[PDB]
């Protein structure tokens, strides 16, 4: 609806500043009609006086139509800036989950794209729908004044022009919705077919992907086809009486029928013709109304989607920060049924301080959710997560992060290019600080071979990073903060071999002391650790160490022969 | 320019050129006999005034048929567009722009990393163009109708003729004159509004890192700030920026006012023109309508300019050089001599300097320490870009002798795919060979292992796959793309790293798939991991895009990073 407009009072003002600019318009022209009737009576002196309420009209109306556009282009820019800063108030508190999957193309797709959309509406569009109501609810009461038998030509063609478009736009009430459902198919079509050039260009000539292509393209274009017939022969006809010339053919000739019987009088004759006239640019700006407000229908209710969608993770500061424990106690969750991440079914295990915690799955959603979830991306339904005695659904939101120190397979970097990008967690750059902690196994050498130094530039608009320096970057960083619990997910996850020896040391510099629950997929990290878990399909079914489990006999026996065997290549 | 949209814009509509043509012809001759009924509104009311019925019927019936004439040109200018012309020409645009797509070297298409969504934006924003014949009524009718109007009364008056040609017509180049000081201001305003949603973009995928080191907050206000700056430059550029922009929207009222005052004084000195002022303000009080349309419409006009250069500028570049094209080779040993490629021309020479030979029937590796440099050459093998110096050859002969056809038929491919397209994996199997049965789908998939997982994938061979492609691992889906490549019998195979995902599905699967793959095959294996690549037969080692050691495994122990590279395993 209006429901978004908290700036109201300096909305309202500009809708009445361009209606009263409009109804002085309306004022000058009929000034102008009261000149001509003065030049008309006594053409041999200038007419002095309705003349400068001519000119006193033009410049009063200017003045507050500019004043009107400035009021509603301030409305417009306050009202982007308020519901961006709502909008970032909301999105701080949003489940990283869901963030994160709008963060691929759309919170900042409806950050920006949404608050433009309200601008283009309520900033160049409502003292125009003001002025268009304004205008032709006047100029009827001021053409049926001025005369009884000619304003009904006028009114009669302007309202044919109204119910022919009308009727226009009554026959295409489905086929605007099948035109936007054939365009949506046909650019996503065309987002398919241009991911899909080099795969399809490399496994065959193209011809399947072009066909699937050419097909949509070939419905888009019947359907718009079919809705131009349909909706364009009468159209035209529309775009054709809207036009001044017909108002001028009835006006014409309704002065010849007026001048043949008697009883005309030209001076009210030119004021229906410019009355008559400033009808129609008053009124197209409806015409374009409801175009516009469709899509502003739309952009509004995306936005009241972003602003009420999630739980917002519940938070809960009412509790005491406890120390170097985890423990999970028959948790149990799944993720929304459009995500990533299998399921937990029931987990429970406890880890004391000072134990590096080995996840092995082979699935890579069963040992990636309790990283995630221990991580607060979103709750558990039935169960309890516990860093040391204390729950973490308790948990102030400040402890929590000091607690917790986190590294992943992504592994996004800021630009606050290396100093501040390794010192992110305090607020200010130690400098000596950031040197001792990348003097870890290679984020040294990588920072000091670049050309720039330490504050070379990695940013949005920077250098590559060879994605393994930005894990080594990160690892500096969570070297730094020293926090007591080490989430990993990274053990030898990029191959390189180098960078492979290069993070075992690192990582055997940071976990060094610390309760380590570490998600790896090559088990070279995993033979040395305290307790190891294996995850199938959700469910915890292994325990013990690495040697214990191996002469258990369970399903991780059949893991480790499994890995062993496909090291080598040949068999 | 203003000739170079019109070539563009001529060429690019397509096969419909004579009627585009014959449509801009009937929309000048509706904007002109309009003018020419507007100016036939000049002798009605000097009639009108006075009695004179008979020359108010002489001359409302050259209104009328001047008007009918109009009404009827319009009709058919538009009918242009609404017999459906305009989407015959946009559809043959669209078509022409897919088989330039499919024409075009990967070179420009990968290189172009702007220039991925640039095309892929302008191939989908081509619906844009819907509005040419729109904005050729309202810039026509604009331009001519004044013109031709204000060149009548140059016949009727002298200085109303005079006062009503240098405002009015000319209004549209007055437009144009004070559009770029507009276009820089919009500049300035686009360019923080980029930087913002730069902005915008990094703290919605660093929120996590962001809220784990605590400085969530920071950040926040950080953004808040950011906002009101942005709050604050637009309230700037606008407040310095209204006077113009109500100027040129009120331009029509304003020189409205002066034919007004001129006209007026005129009248009441001795040269009464009667109530030809009266007609002439009733004629110029109409051009309001087309003008508030072109106004609106400017915007339009900018981005079907860009869009038709941009259009002209990518259907300029043409495929690779294809000289003699009618050979085939069938001796598939791949040979390079001196090849040096630039890749981008900040970092020359990216792949310089190389001489390789892979020998038929057997596994040749490659290994490096960059993602490039040792996968350059597995581009430069599928014709991606023309080598700058040297020659490539699939035996004897050159592959620049190939077509782009017998080449992408030639070899295949197997990398890390993200792919499938939300259909049938009948057809995604088979898309490599339509001409491949039903029993070859089942073979290749009983050769590849992905056989099992897809039966106890559900919809038994029908599967939609229709949530995004993927709900399944990738190294099923690695499975899925080397039963791909093994349905197409390419003698030459092009490994990427197919081994990343797992431990015992991907690993196993992906390792039981390829070593049935080669067999009797000169296969190109360049994965890091230096033990599936010791199991081969011939070395390449790709260093800082030179090879310096090509050789067996034994070469490789002779001097190298051996002990490192075999203690990192
Ligand atoms: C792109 C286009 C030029 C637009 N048209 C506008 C003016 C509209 O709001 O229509 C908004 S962008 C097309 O016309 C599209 C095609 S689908 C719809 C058709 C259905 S019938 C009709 C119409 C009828 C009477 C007068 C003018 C018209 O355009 N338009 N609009
Ligand atoms: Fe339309």
């Amino acid at each position: 609806w209006q429901v978004i407009t908290p700036v109201r009072r300096k909305v309202i003002l500009a809708m009445a500043l361009a209606g009263l600019a409009a109804l002085t318009s309306l004022g000058a022209l009929l000034f102008l009609a009261w000149s001509l009737r003065d030049i008309r009576a006594t053409p041999d002196a200038i007419p002095a006086w309705p003349l400068g309420g001519v000119i006193g009209c033009v410049v009063l109306t200017f003045v507050l139509r500019l004043q009107a556009f400035n009021t509603s282009h301030y409305a417009a820019f306050h009202l982007e800036n308020i519901l961006r800063s709502r909008l970032a108030r909301k999105a701080l508190q949003l489940p990283p989950g869901v963030l994160q999957q709008m963060g691929s193309g759309s919170v900042a797709k409806v950050m920006l794209d949404d608050v433009k959309s309200l601008h283009i509406f309520v900033a160049d569009s409502t003292p125009l729908y003001a002025r268009a109501i304004i205008m032709p609810l006047a100029t009827i009461v001021i053409l049926f004044w001025l005369d009884w038998r000619l304003a009904i030509a006028t009114l009669g063609v302007l309202a044919f022009g109204s119910v022919v478009l009308v009727l226009a736009r009554q026959r295409s009430e489905n086929m605007a919705q099948r035109y936007h459902k054939a365009r949506e198919q046909v650019s996503a079509a065309v987002i398919e077919f241009v991911q899909a050039m080099p795969v399809v260009r490399t496994f065959d000539s193209g011809s399947t992907s072009f066909l699937r292509y050419q097909r949509a393209l070939e419905e888009w274009v019947d359907v718009l086809k079919t809705w131009y017939r349909k909706a364009g022969f009468s159209a035209r006809f529309s775009f054709s009486i809207l036009n001044p010339l017909p108002t001028l053919f009835v006006l014409i000739w309704s002065g010849y029928g007026l001048l043949h019987y008697g009883s005309f009088d030209f001076i009210a004759w030119v004021a229906v013709l410019l009355l008559g006239s400033g009808m129609a640019e008053a009124v197209m700006p409806m015409m374009m109304l409801n175009n516009l407000v469709a899509q502003t229908r739309l952009s509004i209710q995306r936005i009241y989607q972003v602003l009420a969608m999630p739980e917002l993770s519940l938070p809960q500061s009412d509790q005491q920060p406890q120390e170097a424990s985890i423990t999970f106690e028959q948790v149990s969750f799944h993720y929304p049924q459009a995500r990533t991440g299998a399921a937990l079914q029931e987990v429970s295990f406890h880890v004391p301080a000072g134990q590096i915690v080995a996840l092995v799955g082979p699935s890579g959603a069963g040992k990636s959710t309790v990283a995630r979830l221990l991580l607060r991306y979103a709750d558990p339904d039935k169960g309890h997560i516990r860093i040391g005695g204390v729950d973490l659904r308790d948990m102030q939101t400040d402890t929590l992060m000091k607690q917790l120190s986190f590294v992943f397979q992504d592994n996004f970097l800021f630009a606050d290019t290396i100093a501040n990008n390794i010192r992110l967690g305090a607020p200010d750059t130690p400098l000596e600080a950031v040197i001792a902690a990348a003097r870890v196994a290679q984020a040294h050498d990588f920072i000091s071979a670049l050309p720039e130094g330490y504050n070379t530039r990695v940013g949005e608009r920077g250098v590559f990073l060879s994605g393994g320096q930005r894990q080594r970057i990160t690892i500096a960083r969570a070297l730094l903060q020293d926090r007591p619990i080490l989430v990993l997910d990274e053990a030898t996850a990029f191959a390189d071999p180098e960078n492979e020896a290069a993070l075992i040391k690192a990582l055997a510099a940071a976990m060094r002391g610390r309760t380590v629950i570490m998600v790896a997929h090559r088990l070279s990290m995993v033979t040395q650790a305290d307790v190891i878990l294996l995850f199938s399909d959700g469910q915890l079914r292994e325990m013990g160490n690495h040697t214990q489990l191996l002469a258990q006999g369970g399903l991780y026996q059949r893991l480790w022969q499994h890995y062993q065997q496909a090291q080598h290549w040949v068999p | 320019a203003w000739r170079v949209i019109w070539r563009q814009l001529i060429s690019s509509v397509g096969s419909q050129a004579r009627m585009l043509r014959r449509s801009m012809l009937a929309l000048l001759l509706a904007a002109f006999m309009q003018g020419i009924a507007f100016a036939c509104l000049y002798p009605i009311i000097d009639a009108l005034l006075r009695g004179d019925a008979p020359q108010l019927l002489n001359w409302a019936m050259a209104f009328s048929v001047a008007a009918i004439v109009t009404l009827v040109l319009r009709w058919y200018g538009l009918g242009f567009e609404y017999r459906g012309h305009l989407a015959q020409a946009t559809h043959e645009l669209r078509l022409r722009l897919g088989e330039q797509l499919r024409r075009v070297p990967l070179e420009k298409l990968q290189r172009g990393r702007a220039g991925e969504m640039n095309a892929l934006l302008l191939g989908s924003v081509d619906e844009n163009l819907n509005y040419v014949i729109a904005i050729a009524n309202i810039l026509l009718l604009t331009i001519v109708t004044p013109l031709t109007a204000s060149l009548a009364t140059l016949w009727i008056d002298w200085r109303l003729g005079l006062v009503m040609l240098l405002i009015f017509p000319l209004l549209v180049p007055f437009y144009y004159w004070r559009r770029p000081a507009m276009r820089r201001q919009m500049q300035t305003l686009g360019e923080a509004h980029q930087r913002l949603s730069g902005d915008i973009v990094e703290f919605a995928q660093g929120m996590m890192v962001l809220r784990t080191c605590g400085s969530d907050a920071d950040k926040s206000r950080a953004l808040l700030a950011h906002f009101n700056a942005l709050e604050n430059l637009q309230t700037r550029t606008h407040r310095q920026g209204a006077g113009a922009t109500m100027l040129i929207a009120s331009v029509v009222e304003l020189g409205l006012q002066v034919v007004v005052l001129s006209g007026i004084v005129w009248v009441v000195t001795g040269t009464l023109n009667l109530a030809f002022l009266i007609a002439a303000v009733a004629m110029i009080m109409r051009f309001a309508e087309p003008m508030a349309m072109f106004i609106s419409y400017t915007s339009v006009v900018e981005l079907i300019a860009s869009a038709l250069q941009r259009i002209e500028q990518f259907m300029a570049i043409a495929p690779l050089p294809v000289a003699e094209q009618s050979e085939m080779p069938e001796r598939y040993d791949i040979r390079f001599d001196n090849v040096s490629y630039r890749y981008e021309e900040g970092d020359g020479h990216a792949l310089n300097h190389v001489s390789l030979t892979f020998p038929a029937a057997s596994m040749s590796a490659l290994v490096g320490a960059s993602g490039a440099g040792k996968t350059t050459v597995t581009k430069l093998l599928m014709r991606y870009a023309d080598p700058q110096q040297g020659q490539i050859s699939i035996g004897g002969v050159d592959i620049r002798r190939l077509t782009p056809e017998q080449l992408n038929s030639l070899i295949s491919v197997v990398f890390q795919d993200v792919w499938l397209f939300d259909d049938t994996l009948l057809a995604n199997i088979r898309i490599a060979r339509p001409q491949a049965t039903r029993q070859e789908v089942e073979e290749a998939a009983r050769a590849a292992q992905c056989l099992e997982f897809i039966s106890r994938l559900p919809q038994g061979w029908l599967t939609p796959m229709g949530e995004m492609g993927g709900q399944l691992s990738g190294g099923e889906r690695q499975r899925i793309s080397i039963a791909r490549a093994l349905l197409k019998n390419a003698p030459v195979v092009i490994l990427d790293e197919p081994t990343a995902a797992l431990d015992i599905e991907s690993e196993l699967a992906v390792q039981k798939a390829i070593d049935n793959l080669v067999h009797n095959r000169t296969v190109i294996i360049i994965a890091h991991r230096l033990s599936t690549i010791a199991g081969a037969g011939n070395i390449l080692v790709m260093e800082e895009g030179q090879v310096v050691e090509q050789g067996t495994h034994a070469q490789l122990l002779s001097h190298h990073g051996r002990y490192q590279a075999l203690w990192q395993a």
